[PDB]
Protein backbone atom coordinates (compact mmCIF):
# COMPACT_ATOMS: atom_id res chain seq x y z
CA UNK A 1 0.00 0.00 0.00
CA UNK A 2 1.30 3.42 -1.01
CA UNK A 3 0.26 5.44 2.04
CA UNK A 4 2.24 8.36 3.49
CA UNK A 5 2.73 8.92 7.24
CA UNK A 6 0.09 10.83 9.14
CA UNK A 7 0.66 13.78 11.46
CA UNK A 8 -0.58 14.00 15.04
CA UNK A 9 -2.78 16.97 15.96
CA UNK A 10 -1.48 18.30 19.30
CA UNK A 11 -3.98 21.14 19.64
CA UNK A 12 -5.77 22.58 16.59
CA UNK A 13 -2.60 22.11 14.53
CA UNK A 14 -4.31 20.75 11.40
CA UNK A 15 -3.50 24.06 9.69
CA UNK A 16 0.16 23.01 9.82
CA UNK A 17 -0.38 19.31 9.11
CA UNK A 18 -2.51 20.03 6.04
CA UNK A 19 0.04 22.46 4.60
CA UNK A 20 2.91 20.02 5.15
CA UNK A 21 1.10 17.18 3.37
CA UNK A 22 0.49 19.53 0.44
CA UNK A 23 4.05 20.87 0.33
CA UNK A 24 5.63 17.41 0.52
CA UNK A 25 3.49 16.47 -2.49
CA UNK A 26 5.39 19.05 -4.60
CA UNK A 27 8.56 17.25 -5.77
CA UNK A 28 10.18 20.37 -7.25
CA UNK A 29 9.91 22.15 -3.89
CA UNK A 30 11.61 19.29 -2.06
CA UNK A 31 14.39 19.10 -4.65
CA UNK A 32 15.00 22.82 -4.15
CA UNK A 33 15.13 22.39 -0.37
CA UNK A 34 17.68 19.59 -0.75
CA UNK A 35 19.76 21.81 -3.02
CA UNK A 36 19.41 24.77 -0.65
CA UNK A 37 20.22 22.82 2.52
CA UNK A 38 23.15 21.03 0.85
CA UNK A 39 25.32 24.09 1.54
CA UNK A 40 25.04 23.49 5.30
CA UNK A 41 27.14 20.32 4.86
CA UNK A 42 30.10 22.50 3.81
CA UNK A 43 19.69 26.90 13.54
CA UNK A 44 17.61 27.20 10.38
CA UNK A 45 14.02 26.76 9.24
CA UNK A 46 14.90 24.89 6.04
CA UNK A 47 16.57 21.99 7.85
CA UNK A 48 13.58 21.50 10.16
CA UNK A 49 11.20 21.83 7.21
CA UNK A 50 13.07 19.37 4.96
CA UNK A 51 13.21 16.69 7.67
CA UNK A 52 9.41 16.60 7.81
CA UNK A 53 8.80 16.92 4.06
CA UNK A 54 11.35 14.27 3.09
CA UNK A 55 9.55 11.85 5.41
CA UNK A 56 6.08 12.86 4.16
CA UNK A 57 7.13 12.70 0.49
CA UNK A 58 7.67 8.92 0.70
CA UNK A 59 5.52 5.95 1.60
CA UNK A 60 5.42 5.16 5.31
CA UNK A 61 8.21 2.92 6.60
CA UNK A 62 5.94 1.32 9.22
CA UNK A 63 2.26 0.42 9.26
CA UNK A 64 0.04 3.39 10.16
CA UNK A 65 3.04 5.66 10.69
CA UNK A 66 2.31 8.95 12.46
CA UNK A 67 4.81 11.80 12.77
CA UNK A 68 4.82 14.96 14.89
CA UNK A 69 5.50 18.30 13.21
CA UNK A 70 5.34 20.64 16.22
CA UNK A 71 9.13 20.92 16.31
CA UNK A 72 8.54 23.12 13.26
CA UNK A 73 5.96 25.21 15.10
CA UNK A 74 8.34 25.57 18.06
CA UNK A 75 11.05 27.22 15.96
CA UNK A 76 8.54 29.49 14.19
CA UNK A 77 7.02 30.40 17.56
CA UNK A 78 10.53 31.31 18.75
CA UNK A 79 11.68 33.48 15.83
CA UNK A 80 9.13 34.19 13.07
CA UNK A 81 5.48 33.86 14.13
CA UNK A 82 4.26 34.59 17.68
CA UNK A 83 1.20 32.38 18.25
CA UNK A 84 0.05 29.88 20.84
CA UNK A 85 0.50 26.14 20.40
CA UNK A 86 -3.24 25.38 20.65
CA UNK A 87 -5.23 28.04 18.75
CA UNK A 88 -6.68 27.58 15.28
CA UNK A 89 -4.75 29.34 12.52
CA UNK A 90 -4.87 29.90 8.76
CA UNK A 91 -2.86 27.49 6.60
CA UNK A 92 -2.35 30.27 4.04
CA UNK A 93 -0.86 32.60 6.65
CA UNK A 94 1.49 29.79 7.67
CA UNK A 95 2.46 29.25 4.02
CA UNK A 96 3.58 32.88 3.88
CA UNK A 97 5.49 32.57 7.17
CA UNK A 98 7.37 29.57 5.77
CA UNK A 99 7.94 31.21 2.39
CA UNK A 100 9.14 34.46 4.00
CA UNK A 101 11.49 32.58 6.33
CA UNK A 102 13.10 30.75 3.40
CA UNK A 103 13.63 33.94 1.39
CA UNK A 104 15.16 35.56 4.47
CA UNK A 105 17.30 32.45 5.02
CA UNK A 106 18.49 32.53 1.40
CA UNK A 107 19.29 36.26 1.53
CA UNK A 108 21.73 35.45 4.34
CA UNK A 109 23.19 32.36 2.68
CA UNK A 110 26.58 32.28 0.99
CA UNK A 111 25.82 30.30 -2.19
CA UNK A 112 24.04 32.94 -4.27
CA UNK A 113 24.42 30.91 -7.48
CA UNK A 114 21.40 28.87 -6.34
CA UNK A 115 17.90 29.72 -7.53
CA UNK A 116 15.07 31.17 -5.49
CA UNK A 117 12.53 28.67 -4.20
CA UNK A 118 10.10 27.41 -6.86
CA UNK A 119 6.97 29.09 -5.44
CA UNK A 120 8.37 32.56 -6.17
CA UNK A 121 6.70 34.34 -9.09
CA UNK A 122 6.36 37.89 -10.36
CA UNK A 123 3.25 39.78 -11.47
CA UNK A 124 2.97 42.84 -13.73
CA UNK A 125 0.84 45.94 -13.14
CA UNK A 126 0.08 48.20 -16.10
CA UNK A 127 -1.77 51.49 -15.70
CA UNK A 128 -3.11 54.17 -18.04
CA UNK A 129 -5.01 57.40 -17.41
CA UNK A 130 -8.47 57.39 -18.98
CA UNK A 131 -8.41 61.16 -19.56
CA UNK A 132 -5.11 61.54 -21.44
CA UNK A 133 -4.36 57.89 -22.36
CA UNK A 134 -0.80 58.12 -21.02
CA UNK A 135 0.42 54.65 -20.05
CA UNK A 136 2.41 54.57 -16.83
CA UNK A 137 5.44 52.24 -16.88
CA UNK A 138 5.27 48.59 -15.89
CA UNK A 139 5.55 47.58 -12.23
CA UNK A 140 6.66 44.06 -11.28
CA UNK A 141 6.03 42.75 -7.77
CA UNK A 142 6.80 39.25 -6.56
CA UNK A 143 4.20 36.79 -5.32
CA UNK A 144 4.37 33.50 -3.46
CA UNK A 145 0.71 32.60 -4.01
CA UNK A 146 -2.29 33.85 -5.97
CA UNK A 147 -5.16 34.89 -3.68
CA UNK A 148 -8.23 34.72 -5.92
CA UNK A 149 -11.55 36.31 -5.03
CA UNK A 150 -14.47 33.92 -5.50
CA UNK A 151 -17.07 35.71 -7.70
CA UNK A 152 -20.78 35.67 -7.00
CA UNK A 153 -22.47 32.32 -7.56
CA UNK A 154 -25.67 31.49 -9.43
CA UNK A 155 -27.63 28.25 -9.40
CA UNK A 156 -26.88 26.32 -12.58
CA UNK A 157 -23.90 28.57 -13.39
CA UNK A 158 -20.60 26.69 -12.92
CA UNK A 159 -17.87 28.43 -10.92
CA UNK A 160 -14.47 27.52 -12.36
CA UNK A 161 -10.88 28.21 -11.35
CA UNK A 162 -10.38 29.63 -14.85
CA UNK A 163 -13.09 32.20 -14.10
CA UNK A 164 -11.43 33.15 -10.81
CA UNK A 165 -8.11 33.53 -12.63
CA UNK A 166 -9.52 35.68 -15.44
CA UNK A 167 -11.21 37.93 -12.87
CA UNK A 168 -7.85 38.32 -11.13
CA UNK A 169 -6.32 39.25 -14.51
CA UNK A 170 -9.17 41.41 -15.86
CA UNK A 171 -8.75 45.16 -16.22
CA UNK A 172 -10.52 47.50 -13.81
CA UNK A 173 -11.37 51.17 -13.31
CA UNK A 174 -9.42 52.80 -10.47
CA UNK A 175 -10.82 56.20 -9.50
CA UNK A 176 -8.99 59.19 -8.00
CA UNK A 177 -5.34 58.49 -8.80
CA UNK A 178 -2.91 61.31 -9.53
CA UNK A 179 -1.64 61.50 -13.11
CA UNK A 180 1.84 62.57 -14.14
CA UNK A 181 0.54 64.04 -17.43
CA UNK A 182 -2.60 65.85 -16.27
CA UNK A 183 -0.54 66.68 -13.17
CA UNK A 184 -4.03 66.74 -11.58
CA UNK A 185 -6.80 63.43 -9.82
CA UNK A 186 -8.37 61.18 -12.46
CA UNK A 187 -9.65 57.65 -13.04
CA UNK A 188 -7.10 55.06 -14.17
CA UNK A 189 -7.38 51.66 -15.85
CA UNK A 190 -5.34 49.02 -14.02
CA UNK A 191 -4.61 45.41 -14.92
CA UNK A 192 -2.48 42.69 -13.34
CA UNK A 193 -0.72 40.06 -15.44
CA UNK A 194 1.81 37.30 -14.74
CA UNK A 195 5.39 38.03 -15.77
CA UNK A 196 7.45 35.14 -14.40
CA UNK A 197 5.59 31.96 -13.60
CA UNK A 198 6.81 29.85 -10.67
CA UNK A 199 7.67 26.19 -11.11
CA UNK A 200 5.47 25.52 -8.06
CA UNK A 201 2.17 27.42 -8.21
CA UNK A 202 0.11 27.87 -5.04
CA UNK A 203 -3.47 29.03 -5.65
CA UNK A 204 -5.34 30.53 -2.69
CA UNK A 205 -9.13 30.59 -3.10
CA UNK A 206 -10.49 33.24 -0.73
CA UNK A 207 -13.24 31.50 1.25
CA UNK A 208 -13.72 34.58 3.46
CA UNK A 209 -15.58 37.60 2.10
CA UNK A 210 -17.04 40.66 3.81
CA UNK A 211 -20.81 40.88 4.11
CA UNK A 212 -22.92 43.94 3.35
CA UNK A 213 -23.80 44.03 7.06
CA UNK A 214 -20.19 44.11 8.26
CA UNK A 215 -19.15 40.58 9.23
CA UNK A 216 -17.08 37.89 7.49
CA UNK A 217 -18.84 35.30 5.33
CA UNK A 218 -17.58 31.79 4.70
CA UNK A 219 -17.67 30.97 0.97
CA UNK A 220 -18.98 27.40 0.68
CA UNK A 221 -19.35 27.49 -3.12
CA UNK A 222 -17.67 24.69 -5.04
CA UNK A 223 -15.00 26.03 -7.40
CA UNK A 224 -14.36 23.64 -10.28
CA UNK A 225 -10.68 22.89 -10.90
CA UNK A 226 -8.89 20.45 -13.18
CA UNK A 227 -5.96 18.08 -12.74
CA UNK A 228 -4.36 19.93 -15.68
CA UNK A 229 -4.08 23.73 -15.72
CA UNK A 230 -2.84 25.84 -18.64
CA UNK A 231 -1.59 29.29 -17.57
CA UNK A 232 -0.85 30.70 -21.04
CA UNK A 233 -3.87 33.03 -21.14
CA UNK A 234 -2.67 34.91 -18.02
CA UNK A 235 0.89 35.76 -19.13
CA UNK A 236 1.83 39.41 -19.59
CA UNK A 237 4.07 38.93 -22.62
CA UNK A 238 3.17 37.01 -25.76
CA UNK A 239 5.65 34.33 -24.72
CA UNK A 240 5.65 31.39 -27.14
CA UNK A 241 6.81 29.13 -24.29
CA UNK A 242 3.95 26.97 -23.04
CA UNK A 243 2.97 26.95 -19.35
CA UNK A 244 1.25 23.68 -18.41
CA UNK A 245 0.68 22.77 -14.75
CA UNK A 246 -0.40 19.55 -13.04
CA UNK A 247 -2.33 19.24 -9.77
CA UNK A 248 -0.22 17.93 -6.88
CA UNK A 249 -2.34 18.57 -3.77
CA UNK A 250 -5.47 20.28 -2.46
CA UNK A 251 -5.91 21.80 1.00
CA UNK A 252 -9.58 21.85 2.01
CA UNK A 253 -11.21 23.81 4.84
CA UNK A 254 -14.36 22.45 6.49
CA UNK A 255 -16.45 24.56 8.85
CA UNK A 256 -17.25 28.22 9.35
CA UNK A 257 -15.10 31.30 10.02
CA UNK A 258 -14.26 30.92 13.72
CA UNK A 259 -14.21 27.12 13.90
CA UNK A 260 -12.89 24.83 11.19
CA UNK A 261 -10.72 21.90 10.19
CA UNK A 262 -8.13 21.63 7.42
CA UNK A 263 -7.79 18.48 5.31
CA UNK A 264 -5.55 17.59 2.39
CA UNK A 265 -5.92 15.53 -0.77
CA UNK A 266 -2.56 14.58 -2.27
CA UNK A 267 -1.04 12.11 -4.69
CA UNK A 268 0.56 8.96 -3.36
CA UNK A 269 4.35 8.99 -3.67
CA UNK A 270 6.05 6.48 -5.97
CA UNK A 271 7.89 4.51 -3.28
CA UNK A 272 1.54 8.28 -8.89
CA UNK A 273 -2.01 8.44 -10.23
CA UNK A 274 -3.39 7.28 -6.86
CA UNK A 275 -4.73 9.84 -4.40
CA UNK A 276 -4.89 10.12 -0.61
CA UNK A 277 -7.20 11.84 1.86
CA UNK A 278 -5.06 13.02 4.78
CA UNK A 279 -6.79 14.33 7.92
CA UNK A 280 -4.03 14.84 10.50
CA UNK A 281 -3.14 11.33 11.68
CA UNK A 282 -5.53 9.48 9.31
CA UNK A 283 -4.56 8.59 5.73
CA UNK A 284 -7.06 6.95 3.37
CA UNK A 285 -7.08 6.07 -0.30
CA UNK A 286 -9.20 8.56 -2.23
CA UNK A 287 -10.30 8.56 -5.86
CA UNK A 288 -9.59 11.47 -8.18
CA UNK A 289 -13.36 12.01 -8.33
CA UNK A 290 -13.49 12.81 -4.61
CA UNK A 291 -10.49 15.13 -5.03
CA UNK A 292 -12.11 17.14 -7.83
CA UNK A 293 -15.36 17.40 -5.84
CA UNK A 294 -13.71 18.84 -2.72
CA UNK A 295 -14.05 22.50 -1.75
CA UNK A 296 -10.52 23.62 -2.58
CA UNK A 297 -8.86 26.32 -0.48
CA UNK A 298 -5.19 25.97 -1.42
CA UNK A 299 -4.28 24.39 -4.76
CA UNK A 300 -0.72 23.24 -5.41
CA UNK A 301 0.24 22.98 -9.08
CA UNK A 302 3.65 22.03 -10.45
CA UNK A 303 4.86 22.91 -13.93
CA UNK A 304 5.32 20.01 -16.33
CA UNK B 1 2.62 59.30 -1.65
CA UNK B 2 -0.08 57.10 -3.17
CA UNK B 3 -0.48 53.31 -3.06
CA UNK B 4 -3.02 50.69 -4.13
CA UNK B 5 -4.75 47.97 -2.10
CA UNK B 6 -6.25 44.99 -3.92
CA UNK B 7 -9.38 44.34 -1.87
CA UNK B 8 -11.35 41.18 -1.09
CA UNK B 9 -13.50 41.36 -4.24
CA UNK B 10 -10.54 42.14 -6.51
CA UNK B 11 -11.38 45.84 -6.80
CA UNK B 12 -8.35 48.05 -6.14
CA UNK B 13 -8.78 51.16 -3.99
CA UNK B 14 -6.36 54.09 -3.76
CA UNK B 15 -4.83 55.24 -0.47
CA UNK B 16 -2.88 58.35 0.53
CA UNK B 17 0.08 57.39 2.74
CA UNK B 18 3.61 58.42 3.69
CA UNK B 19 6.74 56.22 3.82
CA UNK B 20 6.84 56.90 7.58
CA UNK B 21 3.33 55.50 8.15
CA UNK B 22 2.93 52.21 9.95
CA UNK B 23 0.74 49.57 8.35
CA UNK B 24 -1.59 49.66 11.34
CA UNK B 25 -2.13 53.24 10.17
CA UNK B 26 -2.75 51.81 6.69
CA UNK B 27 -5.07 49.12 8.05
CA UNK B 28 -6.89 51.99 9.75
CA UNK B 29 -7.30 53.69 6.36
CA UNK B 30 -8.57 50.46 4.80
CA UNK B 31 -11.10 50.28 7.64
CA UNK B 32 -12.27 53.80 6.74
CA UNK B 33 -13.50 52.79 3.28
CA UNK B 34 -13.93 49.00 3.61
CA UNK B 35 -15.04 48.62 7.23
CA UNK B 36 -12.60 45.79 7.99
CA UNK B 37 -11.11 45.94 11.50
CA UNK B 38 -7.30 46.03 11.34
CA UNK B 39 -6.95 42.89 13.49
CA UNK B 40 -8.92 40.96 10.84
CA UNK B 41 -6.77 42.25 7.96
CA UNK B 42 -3.81 40.51 6.34
CA UNK B 43 -1.83 42.78 4.00
CA UNK B 44 0.57 41.00 1.63
CA UNK B 45 3.29 42.75 -0.38
CA UNK B 46 6.04 41.09 -2.45
CA UNK B 47 4.97 37.73 -1.05
CA UNK B 48 5.43 39.03 2.50
CA UNK B 49 2.64 39.35 5.05
CA UNK B 50 3.07 42.81 6.53
CA UNK B 51 3.74 42.93 10.29
CA UNK B 52 1.86 45.57 12.26
CA UNK B 53 4.54 47.63 13.97
CA UNK B 54 6.79 48.27 10.99
CA UNK B 55 6.41 51.20 8.61
CA UNK B 56 6.19 51.18 4.83
CA UNK B 57 9.87 52.19 4.79
CA UNK B 58 11.11 48.86 6.16
CA UNK B 59 9.23 46.99 3.41
CA UNK B 60 10.35 49.58 0.81
CA UNK B 61 6.79 50.23 -0.36
CA UNK B 62 7.10 53.05 -2.90
CA UNK B 63 4.58 55.09 -4.88
CA UNK B 64 1.94 53.26 -6.92
CA UNK B 65 2.59 50.02 -5.03
CA UNK B 66 -0.12 47.35 -4.90
CA UNK B 67 -0.88 45.71 -1.56
CA UNK B 68 -3.19 42.69 -1.44
CA UNK B 69 -5.88 42.32 1.23
CA UNK B 70 -7.06 38.90 2.45
CA UNK B 71 -8.83 37.69 5.59
CA UNK B 72 -7.71 35.09 8.15
CA UNK B 73 -9.54 31.75 7.89
CA UNK B 74 -8.61 29.74 10.98
CA UNK B 75 -8.69 25.96 11.23
ZN1 LIG C 1 -3.77 61.76 -17.45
Amino acid sequence: KGLVPGLVNLGNTCFMNSLLQGLSACPAFIRWLEEFTSQYSRQYLSLTLLHLLKALSCQEVTDDEVLDASCLLDVLRMYRWQISSFEEQDAHELFHVITSSLEDERDGSGSHWKSQHPFHGRLTSNMVCKHCEHQSPVRFDTFDSLSLSIPAATWGHPLTLDHCLHHFISSESVRDVVCDNCTKRTTFVKQLKLGKLPQCLCIHLQRLSWSSHGTPLKRHEHVQFNEDLSMDEYKYHSNASTYLFRLMAVVVHHGDMHSGHFVTYRRSPPSSNQWLWVSDDTVRKASLQEVLSSSAYLLFYERV
Amino acid sequence: MQIFVKTLTGKTITLEVEPSDTIENVKAKIQDKEGIPPDQQRLIFAGKQLEDGRTLSDYNIQKESTLHLVLRLRG
